[PDB]
DNA sequence: CCCACATGCCCTGTGTCTGCAAGTACAGAACTAGCCAGACAGACTGACCTATTTTTGTGAGGGGAATCGGGAAGTATCCATTGCTAAGACTCAGCAATGCTGCAACTCTCAGCAACCAGCTGAAGATCAGCAGCCGAGAGGCCCTGC
DNA sequence: GCAGGGCCTCTCGGCTGCTGATCTTCAGCTGGTTGCTGAGAGTTGCAGCATTGCTGAGTCTTAGCAATGGATACTTCCCGATTCCCCTCACAAAAATAGGTCAGTCTGTCTGGCTAGTTCTGTACTTGCAGACACAGGGCATGTGGG
């Protein structure tokens, strides 16, 4: 059993996202907020994947079952089937 | 995983006001609307109000109006209740307890409750008290007095602990509960059925109605293991 | 000793990491956090190395897009800091 | 007679032959055209031959050798009509379009 | 164990003749394979659905015209219609 | 022997046979199996009586006895779940929710 | 005339099941009738992907379940899950 | 002194009075216009049903409702009451239309 | 006939309608040849795709059906239309 | 539809800087570059670079660096080219047109020309100068220097008039272009033939490459009518 | 803080009117009952590829102390929006004529399916040199401080 | 505005690895050809519906005015963010090893599509009638400008 995983985002992760994004001043608050839509976003993709690879009668998650849930969602990827 | 966290009892003065939190976890918290239910041991279980979080859309018992506001908080997931110009008739345990926007589902998760202490569609239960073995077949009945479209729900409540949903659509099993108990019946008359009874079985069984604006609870009954 | 002037290093490192394509969060937590999350909807599941990887570059996307909206709004209210409010506003522009 | 794809005959890279199975197994219609299959192989390579000339252009101006990802989401993201065709599309390990907001330039 | 059957070798063929001397690696090969599949289904469902709105069974080089029309934009629809022309006409007369 | 509908066979109001008509009609698979329409019928049956039975207590609400796309719209829109599914759509001649940011309001 | 087909008597018969007294106006006819069209559809297209993606032929209660579930949001999937199921097993039984 | 309605306050009575109504808030001859106008630089000698531009107008309303709600949030969060072009951009363009 | 400058036709007072419907209390005077730019745009795009399935159907007249096609590619679902 | 409009003749003493707008009309601003063409009866038509305006971004040939500086303006939709140190070898016709991102594309609308006067690949056009009947056949010929993939154009300008796309693409016609002119060849061998003459067709037939950085344009060849 | 008079929008009423609900022929699609043959399911089996482990060396993250510089709260002006009037004007709702277009409902050929066959295309799988990543030492760019 | 001292990249160069462009072989999917039939074109002729014109009653726009409020500038302060250094701790890479899963091949069945027949349900048309729109009026919250 995995317990409190959100905190291993750590800040340096986020300032590198955010200076990606082309952010120069981030505020404190903004950690918290950041893993809670990440974690939002997450159980919303893993939910469809997990899904697809329950109706397939599978018991592994597949990148081609990630990139159905993706694609179901608006947010298609290229690069992994 | 779904819980719903309340204070503990709590001791106020006539003519008061209190506040009591419904913290909950373990869901979309906006997605479901959260019920008040008081009960005395004069009147049994009744239906004060509830407020829905996704637009904070309150609806409110014509008994309890003005008596109980009800308030949502977003940000730490509460919701809390407020009684007004608190009579000696106010003296009971509050319970605030979870249910979805569908029009089938019900009250499937309660909280501990709080005890605070100062210092229409009638729907009958046949059965007021019952005894019997412990491997025997019983029934219970709850007739209504209006047409209720199979919107009623039967509650298993242990002695100073919270009610717990057993049939929900007057047919349909719950979450978590054995085959052994069986609703069945429509309309007017509905019947709850426990199998094979065990010694855990020795509760108070409720039989609660929401086809109608205000939801009224059965009378009770008082069921004897051996 | 030598100081950078508040706003320098920041600018350097938007263009330093505007230029990279590589991840930019730990392989090794962003898996424990998915499986962690994954637990909650079947027990003893399994995962491919590619399906962590997809879901990782995933995210990663979606931060960058979600803090680009979030810079433009906090620029719309006339500040170079990027607040929770900005977050939200975004978020609710966008309709999630 | 000699067998003759129909890719050579229609002066085509892509499988006419290979595209047609796909349309006839993909449940679209109850029948597929003779025509379609051609259309479709002439479409999809007039786009990848685009995306690649593009990509191809960006890896020189980099002087490498090879098309990668980076090249690829260079090449698409700077083209209005490709940034609209593949707006919801993430490109992996193509990172961003260098853009730095002019406020947060130092004066 | 079981023929895969990706686009690798027709992007290849295509890549070798609008940039004769520049390779590409396997991301990017994955990545334009997806590309492909991905405008295909679009295309493919496009014209499927011009062919049930007007009632009809088949699928033809006019509802793959009038799709590519509907989800290209601008000058790409125009060119990939110049381009779909030519080969059928080519391809008719064999 | 008598015909019986699938559908009163089901215990549905909705047509399991137009149902399974329009799976093999639409181009959806190359076969489809016996349950697939009759659960289509179900599901179907389910989410139009929960979005009437709404839109009917909105218009009692209103002191209506005839629902409009008005109450249609108040019934969808005043429920996260039906708000979620239908997100993207409009709904013609249904209005918006009344709603009024608390900024713009008078301060005393 | 060519037989319209709307689904309007259906949803009449489930209006006067859930509101007897309760009526309806040609607007929210169209409406309801847009809706029923619009979910089938989106529920269909669901699982004729789910069979191509399981190299199934068939579209089964399985794969109507699995869309349903992937399609509708907390208690809707739930509350429908449960009505097909038992719809399904009421006609199995004849 | 003739009665004067304080700035402000008539718009709130607006607001009210048109978040309340269904009815559509553009002229239906100068919208068939536009559409007509519009649609003559895709082919001409057209024809168009009337439910046809009646179904585009209630597209075009309906979002048009939607962008004033967007914009009237970045307008607030600019801490101001007033919307502005600037604001309509910044709607337009996080909602993926700039 | 040939039509010149209808986009005008989208009064001053409509678009203040509109705002107001959509919950803004005070209405910039720029607002307006925005909003008109705005509506033009969105017409332009829906009515092109609308024409392209007019023709396809080898059709004179653009039908409900086709601005609802038209509408709904775009995912901008109409209820009511078909 | 599509316009392209420009400023008037500019006397300009010399040393100083000018500027001229392209306002353009009719299409969707960002989705075209604008590219700038200069035109000297000493050295026929030159490119001297182009604008996007999706992205601001520009490219320059290798001789016009620093004497050519180009903005666009997106709210006005007008792109404009600046000259600075106007040389005595700065008197000529600059001509603004449009070209699509696709690389097929080619340079298909022109602007009237603005008349500014101070106070690789080479394509080589076999005919200089040719004459012919009302109802003959004439054929022009662009050897290149390198390999270019088809990426030809062809062009005809009317005395004191802007440039007329015929060709693109080295074999495809242009927008309401008659079928009377066919383009053929490929790779370094390119050919326009008009099929039968008119009076309209005296003019000056211009081929342009675009397959590489600089794009060149052909010596010319004016064709004289009966 | 509490009064207005004046206006708004809400409730209540009967007279009228259009739109919804109900009854019928009627035809087309659904159900029945065979029959047939194939897609999928149940129980093998080899065997990848996922996971839980131990070890190592180093890169990243975290917790701190200080200082700059940005965001927040307050002021005072001004310009720009709302509110209102009465005057023009363009929209609407009703009528009625015409030419147009979108169908329906019959013929027929020509295109696509189907189903058999061989043979050539394209996949998996070995092997390998060249490009791209690395290390390291070297140039000019820009930042920070001082003048 | 101008000069000088870090430290931070783009740029070379020369190695070393691993990843791509290549050749080999086979197995399976495409094309060629035949012969069949059902879909979509082509051409008639009908009924509908989009157009355009004309009238004229009324509601909605526009313009001009005047005067409140809110937005935008400025300044001052102080709070919360950056930089940096140090140290420690988690990641990553590695080689391994087992047990769990997935997938592949066969085989036998049950379930789906296909057919030709018959009837019953659903549509279309046409009906009367009453939910709800009208206009017309009492009676209540809060409005803005007193006092």
């Amino acid at each position: 059993v995995l317990r409190d995983n959100i905190q291993g985002i750590t800040k340096p992760a986020i300032r590198r996202l955010a200076r990606r994004g082309g952010v120069k001043r981030i505020s404190g608050l903004i950690y918290e907020e950041t893993r809670g839509v990440l974690k939002v976003f997450l159980e919303n993709v893993i939910r469809d994947a997990v899904t697809y690879t329950e109706h397939a009668k599978r018991k592994t998650v597949t990148a081609m079952d990630v990139v159905y849930a993706l694609k179901r969602q608006g947010r298609t990827l290229y690069g992994f089937g | 995983e779904v819980q719903l966290q309340q204070s503990g009892p709590e001791l106020v003065e006539p003519g008061t006001s209190v506040k009591m939190p419904c913290k909950a976890s373990g869901y979309t918290f906006t997605s479901y609307t959260i019920q008040w239910v008081k009960q005395t041991p004069r009147q049994g279980l009744e239906w004060i109000g509830y407020i829905y979080p996704y637009n904070a859309g309150t609806k409110y018992n014509e008994k309890f109006k003005g008596k109980a506001t009800l308030t949502s908080d977003k940000s730490s997931s509460t919701v809390y209740m407020e009684l007004s110009s608190l009579t000696s008739e106010d003296s009971a345990v509050y319970y605030c307890a979870r249910k979805s926007s569908r029009l089938r589902s019900t009250l499937d998760y309660w909280g501990q409750g709080t005890s605070v202490t100062v210092s229409d569609i009638k729907m009958t239960q046949s059965p007021s008290s019952m005894h019997a073995s412990l491997g025997e077949r019983v029934t219970i009945t709850c007739k209504a007095s209006q047409d209720i479209r199979s919107y009623l729900s039967w509650y298993q409540q242990k002695p100073w602990k919270s009610p717990k949903t057993l049939i929900y659509y007057a047919t349909s099993l719950a979450d978590g509960v054995p085959s052994r108990f069986s609703g069945s019946g429509s309309g007017q008359d509905f019947s709850l059925t426990i199998n094979n009874l065990e010694s855990d079985d020795t509760a108070t069984y409720y039989c609660l109605q929401h086809g109608e604006s205000p939801y009224t609870f059965g009378s009770g009954t008082k069921l004897e293991i051996k | 000793p030598h100081r950078y002037r508040p706003g320098t290093v920041a600018l350097r490192e938007i263009r330093r990491y505007q230029k990279s394509t590589e991840l930019l969060i730990r392989k090794l937590p962003f898996q424990r956090l998915v499986r962690e999350i994954a637990q909650d909807f079947k027990t003893d599941l399994r995962f491919q190395s590619s399906a962590v990887m997809a879901l990782q570059e995933a995210c990663e996307a979606y931060l960058v897009g979600l803090f680009e909206d979030t810079n433009l709004c906090a620029i719309h209210a006339k500040r170079v800091t990027i607040m929770p409010k900005d977050i939200q506003l975004a978020r609710r522009i966008r309709g999630e | 007679a000699k067998a003759k794809s129909r890719s050579s005959r229609a002066g085509l890279q892509f499988p006419v032959g290979r595209v047609h199975r796909l349309l006839r197994k993909g449940n679209y219609a109850e029948r597929v055209g003779a025509g379609a299959p051609v259309y479709m192989a002439a479409v999809l390579e007039y786009l990848t031959a685009e995306i690649l000339e593009l990509a191809g252009n960006a890896a020189r101006d980099n002087k490498k050798t090879r098309i990668i990802p980076r090249h690829l989401q260079l090449a698409i993201r700077n083209d209005e009509e490709l940034n609209k065709l593949l707006g919801k599309v993430t490109i992996a390990q193509g990172g961003v379009l260098p853009n730095i907001q002019a406020v947060l330039l130092p004066k | 164990r079981s023929r895969k059957e990706s686009y690798s070798i027709y992007v290849y063929k295509v890549l070798k003749q609008v940039h004769p001397d520049t390779g590409i690696s396997s991301k990017a090969m994955g990545i334009m394979n997806s590309f492909v599949n991905d405008i295909f289904e679009r295309i493919a469902g496009e014209a499927s659905r011009l062919a049930h709105y007007n009632k009809r069974s088949t699928i033809t080089s006019r509802e793959i015209q009038t799709a590519v029309r509907l989800l290209l934009p601008g000058e790409l629809a125009k060119h990939a219609v110049s381009e779909g022309t030519k080969a059928v006409t080519k391809y008719t007369s064999s």
